C-alpha cells in the first residue's frame, strides 16, 4: 500500500530522525 | 521556552489540545536540554505519554492509521529524550518504561503505520544502549528485547533489521551481555541461527549498513571460546569467499573485520 499523506511523512521523517541521533553509518 | 514548555504540559490534558501540544513539546527536544527532567517531574507529564501508547493497544486486527500513529510517534519520541537525558534514564527504566514499547517491537503488522512506530520503539531502545551503561544492558537482558530483536532482524524492513541488530550488536559489545548469550547453547545459538538466515537473505538482497552490523556481531562473538569453537564449524560460507565483493568495494572497516573474525577462529 504506496499512498501517504501529510501523517505519513510527518512520522517517517520523524522515525528517520529518531534513528539517525543512533550513528548506525559511522565507520570504525 | 519555559513558559510554552508548562503551557503545552497542561494542554495535554484537554483532548481538543492535546495533539498540537504533543508535537509542540516533540519539537523542543532539539532545542530545550532540560525538557527531559521538566517532563519527567511534570505531574501527569510520563502518565500522559504513556496513555497515548495503550490507546493503540487495542489498533495492534492492525486498524492504526497514518494519522494515530505520528500521533503515538511524538510521545515515543518525547519519550526518548527521556531516556538519553543522564537525570531521568535511571528512574525511567526504574518505572520499566520499555515495556511499554515491546507491543510496538512485537507485533509482524506490514501497514506503514506500524512502521514507523516500530522504527521509533526501535529508536528509544536504541538511544538506552548506545549510552552502553550497564544498568541499561543488564535491564534489557532481565527484561527478553533479544527475542524481540531476533524477530525483526529476520524478517523487518532493511531499516528495522539495522536498528535490531545494533541493538543486539550493543548488548554482545559488553561483557556481561556476551557472557550471558553464550553461558547456554540454546542462547548462543538462536543468535548464530539468525545471524545465518541474515547473511543468506543479504547475499539475495544486499544492504552495506546491515552486513556491517551483522559482521560485527559475528566478530564480536568469536571473542567467547565456546561461541568460536561452534563458529568454527558452522561460520556462512557468504563470509568468506566472493558473495559480497560488490558490497565491501568500498567499506575498509567491514573488510578488516571480517579478516579479523576468519583469524579470531584458529
Amino acid at each position: 500500500h504506496m499512498w501517504e499523506t501529510l501523517d505519513d511523512q510527518r512520522a517517517l521523517q520523524l522515525a528517520l530522525d529518531q534513528l539517525s541521533l543512533l550513528g548506525l553509518d559511522s565507520d570504525e | 521556552d519555559r513558559e510554552k514548555i508548562y503551557q503545552w504540559i497542561n494542554e495535554l490534558s484537554s483532548p481538543e489540545t492535546r495533539e498540537n501540544a504533543l508535537l509542540e513539546l516533540s519539537k523542543k527536544r532539539e532545542s530545550v536540554p532540560d525538557l527531559a527532567p521538566m517532563l519527567w517531574h511534570s505531574f501527569g507529564t510520563i502518565a500522559a505519554l504513556l496513555q497515548e501508547i495503550v490507546n493503540i493497544y487495542p489498533s495492534i486486527p492492525p486498524t492504526l492509521t497514518a494519522h494515530q500513529s505520528n500521533r503515538v510517534c511524538n510521545a515515543l519520541a518525547l519519550l526518548q529524550c527521556v531516556a538519553s537525558h543522564p537525570e531521568t534514564r535511571s528512574a525511567f527504566l526504574a518505572a520499566h518504561i520499555p515495556l511499554f514499547l515491546y507491543p510496538f517491537l512485537h507485533t509482524v503488522s506490514k501497514t506503514r503505520p506500524f512502521e514507523y512506530l516500530r522504527l521509533t520503539s526501535l529508536g528509544v531502545i536504541g538511544a538506552l544502549v548506545k549510552t552502553d551503561e550497564q544498568e541499561v544492558i543488564n535491564f534489557l537482558l532481565t527484561t527478553e528485547i533479544i527475542p524481540l530483536c531476533l524477530r525483526i532482524m529476520e524478517s523487518g524492513s532493511e531499516l528495522s533489521k539495522t536498528v535490531a541488530t545494533f541493538i543486539l550488536q550493543k548488548i554482545l559489545l559488553d561483557d556481561t551481555g556476551l557472557a550471558y548469550i553464550c553461558q547456554t547453547y540454546e542462547r548462543f545459538s538462536h543468535v548464530a541461527m539468525i545471524l545465518g538466515k541474515m547473511v543468506l537473505q543479504l547475499s539475495k538482497e544486499p544492504s552495506a549498513r546491515l552486513l556491517k552490523h551483522v559482521v560485527r556481531c559475528y566478530l564480536r562473538l568469536s571473542d567467547n571460546p565456546r561461541a568460536r569453537e561452534a563458529l568454527r564449524q558452522c561460520l556462512p560460507d557468504q563470509l568468506k569467499d566472493t558473495t559480497f565483493a560488490q558490497v565491501l568495494k568500498d567499506d575498509t572497516t567491514t573488510k578488516r573485520w571480517l579478516a579479523q573474525l576468519v583469524k579470531n577462529l584458529q
